[PDB]
């Protein structure tokens, strides 16, 4: 539920600054 | 059901795993959902699951933080489930732990924890472990009290607390700060081989002993001093918890007479104890040299006592050992027999990724300023190995200290960790510590895929498929080659004008392929006629075999034969003392080790016929000088990096510069550049390569290949019809 | 406040401590003037400041000389003081160290103090430690005794005693004919690449062990035979103060 | 004062008479 689509969204943008 | 294999991650995310998109739908989550994962001894962790193209369908990816946690280790297997009603917390409480916070005081929130915590939305289990990295110091933390119960994620809201004495580590939990399989960079290919060689049966071994197939008993590792030899036979030990015993020369061989040998002795006898073990021999060149460089009685009892003891590896069940060493054949040739030390693998020198990787792993702890680029450094360092760049980051790491420490002028027993923290490396303390930096392996080999590509090559649009037909086809579709009868070609020689790109045609199909390329350039070969020492054509052809799949390059093949005159020559005839070893190793290489054999020469008129025999460089392939639409291409390929005025017009210069070799082109275009930057420094005493600078370097730029030499070439390829 | 930091001096004059110009404007300082300088153990050194074109400007460039008599090395800190009411004295009793005057006799004012002190107008203060070089010796002595106090600058009228026996030389107070930095004359570029590699885990201990970057511990030198391999490995040990152990 | 002044003049003086 939303705690875990906040999780969702900070675990995503994370991964993406060390893929770039 | 949902039990999935534990696999390492890329990913280095202490609150999220990697699960491949199919397993999402069995599992019935969504991308970043959060999930429960089971462990042993009826403990649990909860992370954030992500997807990727990378992860094995049946596998989960996850690193070291969250595998102590699970106490799990790689090849376990774990249970997955969703847990969709996830809370937040309000309270939690982190104390550090004893082990990993000594020597630095300060507020360890405002420093670690806060930027760990804060808007991360990190689930968190009461009883996790998890490491903070920071000030050039690893401190993990334990969470010990949370109101709610038993896991919850933070909140932007959520308060942590941290307030007592640190806490004891427990016996059976290992420190996050030891050495495991991600502290390891570049060398990648020989960790797997080496994982799959002894992981089996130490941490299955119940499965070799109730078969009738016997494990490998001895591994020996080799290559330059500071490669990883050692930091590898740790992470294997430390990742499968197998018992480690440390040996080295100079320990075993500082003793006396009778003292020497019984250390050696006690050693495996102490793994066979605690087995499964691991036995790693450091420096085994000191215990064990070649028989025939001692004559000592010390050294030469040594050598039969650790023969004796490998041998009783047949009864020492579960029990590995490890060594490490220089070079295969500077040990007693009877290690390497059958049994004893019987597997070998050569971790070589990290290549221009490895080196990026190792400099990426040396800098965890350390604040690095938006200007530093270590992909850059990386390229810079030619030469080094692991233990170079190690020094160069702690060289860089000092000279930043000194820079702050003289001007904030605190000097007490422990140091504050926001100096620390708020320390950041700049790109001029790496830049010198690079020119402090002294490359250990300066002189040593270069094996390694070539970043040459296809598309770095002008023109020669037939020669590129030809190559692929030689080098792939024959791995490739090799049931077709058994079914036609063909025997596959060893190898291509090429002839034609110089620069015109017989190397970069060897790099381009070798990087293709993924296949370390091996470069022989003519000083070398003439470094071995010259001083008799042709032998040593061996042990290239040895290290192509070491190093395959790969592609072993010839360039200057007629180098020799220039020196003995070239167009007259001397008393004797074609063959030589090095044309002749490398006959003979082609001669005795298979085309099942998948090594490919590649020359060059500008006077294919004095190459010894017997190089292009059946069996050795029996294709010929011409690279003529290139015409005009590869000269545009050409010219491309070369200015691909350069800031290029608009106002060039590539295509004129190709049609000018109609007798040109690439290498001449490259020479307008590097003369161009040059003028460019000299105006450019004038200007500050511009922005783009301008018009005005090649047709100044049409000035001076000439064609190196006369027509006298182009018919050379045209009567050769006529000759070969 | 004023706190700079130590380095080395190209003046071997024990009287001359070297500022930067913008430094003498910070202090409210003329060219010449007579400061303190404050040091460890309460305790401090009267000097005259001058002004070059090389001192860099955070630091204080001083000699082995001063820095001995404030108990401090190089890449300490200490501060610098005016002290604009400076006057010169009537009399100064020196009497030489018992480990320095040994197997030569004489008139030690006429031969050592008297060129030393006539009409230098050095400053001076009670407990100074200062060298005098002359007849292929080297011979140090301390200031004992003198009418004004704390310190006073030499007058041409100021007179010069010497009488009593010499000084037992304290187990604290290091000899100034020991190796030190200024001792070593070419190869000055290999000299600051040790120093740097050394004198900051051996002054700041604290650091290393506080810190995940590991330091140095290692250094070959090499070079033919009499080039100062030793005399460097010694000026390093007797400057920062770590135990020297030779093999 | 003054007799900082007299120090002065020596001690550039001296300097002077070593640098050249
Ligand atoms: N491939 C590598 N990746 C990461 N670090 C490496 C690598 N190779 C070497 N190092 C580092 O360099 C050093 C190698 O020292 P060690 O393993 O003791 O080698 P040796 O057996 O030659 O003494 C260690 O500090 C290690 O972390
Ligand atoms: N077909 C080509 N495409 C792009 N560059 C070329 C080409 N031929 C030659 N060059 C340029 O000439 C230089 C020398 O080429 P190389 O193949 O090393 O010569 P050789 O094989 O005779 O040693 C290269 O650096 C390259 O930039
Ligand atoms: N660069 C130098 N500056 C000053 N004196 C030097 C220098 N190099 C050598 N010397 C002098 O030469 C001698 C060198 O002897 P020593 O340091 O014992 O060298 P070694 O290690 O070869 O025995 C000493 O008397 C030393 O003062």
């Amino acid at each position: 539920t939303n705690e875990a689509q906040m999780a969702a969204a900070a675990a995503l943008a994370r991964l993406e600054q060390k893929q770039s | 059901p949902n039990r999935l294999i534990v696999d390492e991650a890329i990913n280095e995310d202490n609150s999220v795993v990697s699960l491949s998109q199919p397993k999402m739908d069995e599992l019935q989550l969504f991308r970043g959902d959060t999930v429960l994962l089971k462990g042993k001894k009826r403990r649990e962790a909860v992370c954030i699951v992500l997807s990727d193209d990378t992860c094995s369908d049946e596998k989960i990816r996850m690193n070291r933080v969250v595998r102590n946690n699970l106490r799990v280790r790689l090849g376990d297997v774990i249970s997955i489930q969703p847990c969709p009603d996830v809370k937040y917390g309000k309270r939690i409480h982190v104390l550090p732990i004893d082990d990993t916070v000594e020597g630095i005081t300060g507020n360890l929130f405002e420093v670690y924890l806060k930027p760990y915590f804060l808007e991360a939305y990190r689930p968190i289990r009461k009883g996790d472990i998890f490491l903070v990295r920071g000030g050039m110091r690893a401190v993990e933390f334990k969470v010990v009290e949370t109101d709610p119960s038993p896991y919850c994620i933070v909140a932007p809201d959520t308060v942590i607390h941290c307030e007592g004495e640190p806490i004891k580590r427990e016996d059976e939990e290992e420190s996050l700060n030891e050495v495991g399989y991600d502290d390891i960079g570049g060398c990648r290919k020989q960790l797997a081989q080496i994982k799959e060689m002894v992981e089996l049966p130490l941490r299955h071994p119940a499965l070799f002993k109730a078969i009738g197939v016997k494990p490998p008993r001895g591994i020996l590792l080799y290559g330059p001093p500071g490669t990883g030899k050692t930091l590898i036979a740790r992470a294997v030990a430390n990742e499968t918890g197998a018992f480690f015993f440390l040996i080295n020369g100079p320990e075993i061989m500082s003793k006396l007479a009778g003292e020497s040998e019984s250390n050696l002795r006690k050693a495996f006898e102490e793994a066979e104890k605690n087995a499964p073990a691991i036995i790693f021999i450091d420096e085994l060149d000191a215990i064990a040299p070649k028989r025939e460089k001692t004559h000592g009685e010390v050294e030469r009892r040594i050598v039969s006592q650790l023969l004796t003891l490998m041998d009783g590896l047949k009864q020492r069940a579960h029990v590995i050992v490890m060594a490490a060493t220089n070079r295969p054949n500077s040990i007693d040739p009877a290690l390497r027999r059958f049994g004893r030390f019987d597997r070998e693998v050569d971790i070589g020198i990290p290549d221009a990724t490895g080196r990026l990787e190792i400099l990426q792993i040396h800098t965890k702890n350390m604040k690095l300023a938006d200007d530093v680029d270590l992909e850059q450094v990386a390229n810079e360092t030619h030469g080094h190995v692991g233990a170079d760049l190690a020094a160069l980051c702690s060289e860089a790491a000092l000279q930043a200290i000194r820079k702050k420490m003289d001007l904030i002028d605190l000097e007490d027993e422990t140091i504050d960790a926001e100096v620390m923290n708020s320390l950041a490396v700049t790109m001029d303390d790496f830049r010198w510590a690079l020119s402090q930096s002294n490359p250990s392996a300066l002189r040593e080999t270069v094996v390694e895929v070539p970043q040459v590509t296809w598309e770095d090559i002008g023109g020669l649009e037939d020669v590129k498929r030809e190559l692929q037909e030689l080098v792939q086809y024959p791995v490739e579709h090799p049931d077709k080659f058994l079914k036609f009868g063909m025997t596959p070609s060893k190898g291509v020689l090429f002839y034609g004008p110089p620069g015109c790109g017989k190397t970069l045609l060897a790099k381009a199909i070798a990087n293709e392929c993924q296949a370390n390329f091996i470069s022989i350039k003519g000083p070398e070969l003439l470094t071995m006629w010259f001083g008799e020492s042709e032998a040593n054509v061996r042990e290239i052809f040895d290290k192509a075999r070491q190093a395959a799949p790969c592609v072993l390059f010839f360039d200057e093949l007629d180098s020799i034969a220039k020196a003995r005159g070239g167009n007259i020559g001397d008393g004797g005839g074609a063959a030589d003392r090095v044309i002749n070893q490398i006959l003979t190793e082609m001669d005795g290489m298979s085309t099942k080790k998948n090594v490919f054999i590649i020359g060059a020469t500008n006077r294919p008129d004095i190459i010894d016929p017997a190089i292009l025999r059946p069996g050795r460089l029996d294709q010929l392939i011409y690279i003529p000088l290139p015409d005009e639409k590869s000269r545009v291409a050409i010219l491309k390929a070369n200015l691909r990096k350069s800031p290029v005025a608009k106002d060039v017009d590539l295509e004129f210069l190709a049609k000018m510069t109609n007798g040109f070799s690439g290498a001449d082109l490259t020479e307008i275009c590097q003369r161009a550049c040059k003028l460019a930057i000299r105006e450019s420094i004038e200007s500050e005493i511009v922005p783009e390569i301008r018009r005005d600078h090649f047709e100044e370097a049409m000035r001076f730029a000439r064609r190196s290949v006369s027509d006298n030499d182009i018919r050379k070439y045209e009567m050769f390829a006529q000759t070969l019809q």
